[PDB]
């Protein structure tokens, strides 16, 4: 999946 | 016009230096080009009664070597400081290689020194002589060891050093200080180690000072604010450790700061908070810590806000709509254990925002709100609202969304139909939920949509039919992703695909698929898929990965399929199969758990 930081 | 003698056989030196000829460059003695240097290309002249030289014998002299991008390889020669009368050497993004002689820093005239984007290696020679130099851009290089402790020695007239990207180690030179008159100094993507030397702070017509990805480490001083002219300050990416300094009102034309990826902490200095300039603040990957605070009435130039992967807690700021000018907010791994304020339905500069892995509760409320922000085109929910239940309610719409992200969030519900007030929808990933139902073939009717995450859900039924016709598959701003960590720095850094992986799906797969040219992704493993195999599968021309294992599906492998030219995937492990393969160069695990 995608996320960010 | 006339090119002077001595400035000829200095630039003869010049060619002997390099591998291949500089065209219309007399490069031997066969009169084809002009013998006058002053006609070559890249040659600048100037007379020598304009430059002051009382020689009753008057000839033009060269005043400019500019050779950018000409695809010149070989050495610098030392023959270039042979003219005297040189302003401008601009060899930038070449081929360029060896190291730099001493001679060249040694040319009394020379403005400008641009050998940016080229090989050169070595030490950085230690005595330089440039009373004229304005520009000193070795950005790009090979160079290596200590910067030279004399550097400002003799630099009286330096606007722009810039050392960056090379490999320079040990700390900044205490002599850096002596460089009065320096306007940009980078020195990022070096080696660099130690504290920053309090004398750097005494440059004071500093407007540019680009630090990041060293060794840097210790404080950041509060002698920082003596650097009254500074627009742009990165340290990103250094070891730097305690509290950033209060000294924010002092530096009032500050527009860019980052100093992300840091060992800062504590809160946020309150000054910052305050700026009235600051456009790009990035502090993320900090230990920065305690209720976030920012004045939105003082910081009318903020438009984008990275504070993620930080230690705050506390609430989600609810002033933060009335920064007027805030366009992306990245609160990512802050963690909130808090709901969306009800004020972000009037934020309506917002156009990206995340807050993945933040404990963001009560997804329903959530969306409710953000919808009525007009211009959002991007949103990560990722890894909130756990378990919570994916709301159905008809009256949402995100009219202008691009992207949407709420994966591992573990969400009940289906796919549901108000996503389909989205029509410009390019991305979208709600993998690695609880999702069931059956695939809305709406989703076919999204024109612009070219990435579809759906895995690792329960859907159950059919592939909607309308996946085939989907029309960006069919026919052909900074904050970044990363898929689970691989960097993504825009939506269409994604290579179109469709992953269906890891669901219930039954029936089989449709020819029409073969439509879908530009489709680089296919991930349809671990279903209830059965079938055959269409042999149009061929017909996906830009297809690298497809992967079909754990699979019902059954006949032969398509010969056809031989004619996709970029496949560099393969899977058809564990399903019931038979017959030839066509193809040779697949592993074993991928045929693996057929009989036949
Ligand atoms: C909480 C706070 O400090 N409020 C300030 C106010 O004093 C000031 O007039 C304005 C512009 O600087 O920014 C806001
Ligand atoms: C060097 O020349 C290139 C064009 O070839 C130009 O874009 C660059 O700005 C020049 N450098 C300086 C310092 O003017
Ligand atoms: C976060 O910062 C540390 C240094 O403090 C660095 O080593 C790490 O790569 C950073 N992580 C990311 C994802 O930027
Ligand atoms: C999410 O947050 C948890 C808790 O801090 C952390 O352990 C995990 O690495 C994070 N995952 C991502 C993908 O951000
Ligand atoms: C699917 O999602 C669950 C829940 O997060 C996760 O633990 C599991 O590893 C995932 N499986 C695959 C194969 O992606």
């Amino acid at each position: 999946y995608i996320y960010t930081q | 016009l006339t090119c002077n003698s001595n400035d000829l056989k200095a630039l003869e030196g010049f060619m002997r230096g390099l591998e291949s000829s500089i065209d219309g460059w007399k490069w031997n003695e066969s009169s084809s080009f002009s013998s006058n240097c002053c006609d070559w290309v890249g040659i600048s002249c100037k007379s020598s009664v304009s430059l002051g030289l009382d020689d009753v014998n008057e000839s033009g002299r060269v005043v400019e070597l500019e050779l950018g991008r000409r695809k010149l390889s070989g050495k610098l020669s030392e023959s270039v400081a042979k003219l005297d009368q040189l302003k401008v050497l601009n060899l930038t993004h070449n081929s360029l290689s060896g190291s730099i002689a001493a001679s060249l820093l040694n040319l009394s005239n020379l403005e400008v020194l641009d050998l940016s984007s080229n090989d050169f290696s070595g030490l950085f020679p230690s005595l330089i002589n440039l009373p004229s130099l304005r520009v000193l851009n070795v950005y790009e290089n090979s160079f290596h060891g200590l910067i030279p402790a004399s550097l400002c020695n003799n630099l009286p007239r330096i606007r722009e050093i810039d050392l960056a990207m090379n490999y320079f180690d040990g700390s900044i030179p205490v002599g850096i200080g002596n460089c009065s008159s320096v306007e940009y100094l980078g020195l990022a993507s070096n080696n660099l180690s130690g504290s920053i030397p309090q004398e750097l702070f005494q440059l004071s017509n500093l407007s540019v000072l680009a630090l990041q990805n060293n060794r840097l480490s210790g404080a950041l001083s509060s002698k920082l604010g003596k650097l009254s002219n500074l627009g742009r300050l990165d340290i990103s990416s250094n070891k730097f450790s305690g509290k950033i300094p209060d000294v924010f009102l002092e530096l009032n034309k500050l527009w860019y700061f980052s100093a992300q990826s840091n060992l800062f902490n504590g809160e946020m200095p309150r000054s910052l908070s305050n700026s009235r300039s600051i456009s790009l603040l990035s502090l993320r990957n900090n230990t920065l810590s305690g209720q976030i605070y920012l004045n939105c009435s003082a910081m009318t130039n903020l438009t984008s806000l990275d504070l993620a992967s930080n230690s705050f807690s506390g609430s989600i700021p609810s002033n933060l709509p009335n920064c007027l000018r805030l366009k992306t907010i990245n609160f990512a791994k802050i963690k909130f254990i808090a709901q969306i304020p009800e004020s972000f339905k009037n934020f309506q500069s917002l156009t990206s925002l995340s807050f993945s892995n933040s404990s963001i509760q009560n997804i329903s409320s959530a969306l409710e709100i953000l919808q009525h922000c007009q211009n959002l085109k991007t949103l990560v929910l990722t890894l909130n609202f756990q378990k919570e239940e994916l709301p159905s309610v008809p009256s949402l719409q995100f009219k202008n969304l691009k992207v949407l992200i709420i994966a591992s969030c573990q969400l009940r519900g289906t796919v549901p139909q108000w996503l389909s007030n989205s029509p410009s929808l390019q991305l979208l990933d709600l993998s690695w939920n609880q999702l069931s139902g059956t695939i809305p073939p709406w989703l076919g009717s999204l024109n612009s949509l070219f990435y579809l995450d759906l895995s690792n859900n329960t859907f159950i039924g059919e592939i909607p039919h309308s996946l085939t016709s989907l029309q960006s598959l069919v026919s052909k701003p900074d904050f970044p992703f990363f898929k689970k960590g691989l960097q993504y720095n825009q939506p269409s850094s994604f290579p179109p695909m469709i992953d269906l992986s890891y669901n219930s799906l039954n029936g089989s797969i449709w020819p029409e698929f073969g439509d879908l040219r530009q489709l680089h992704v296919l991930n349809l493993k671990n279903n209830n898929l059965s079938g055959n195999i269409p042999a149009n599968l061929s017909g996906m021309t830009s297809l690298e990965v497809l992967d079909l294992s754990h699979n019902n599906l059954s006949g032969n492998i398509p010969p056809s399929l031989v004619k996709l030219s970029f496949l560099s995937t393969f899977s058809v492990a564990y399903n019931k199969l038979s017959g030839p393969i066509p193809f040779q160069t697949f592993p074993n695990s991928s045929f693996e758990g057929n009989q036949g």
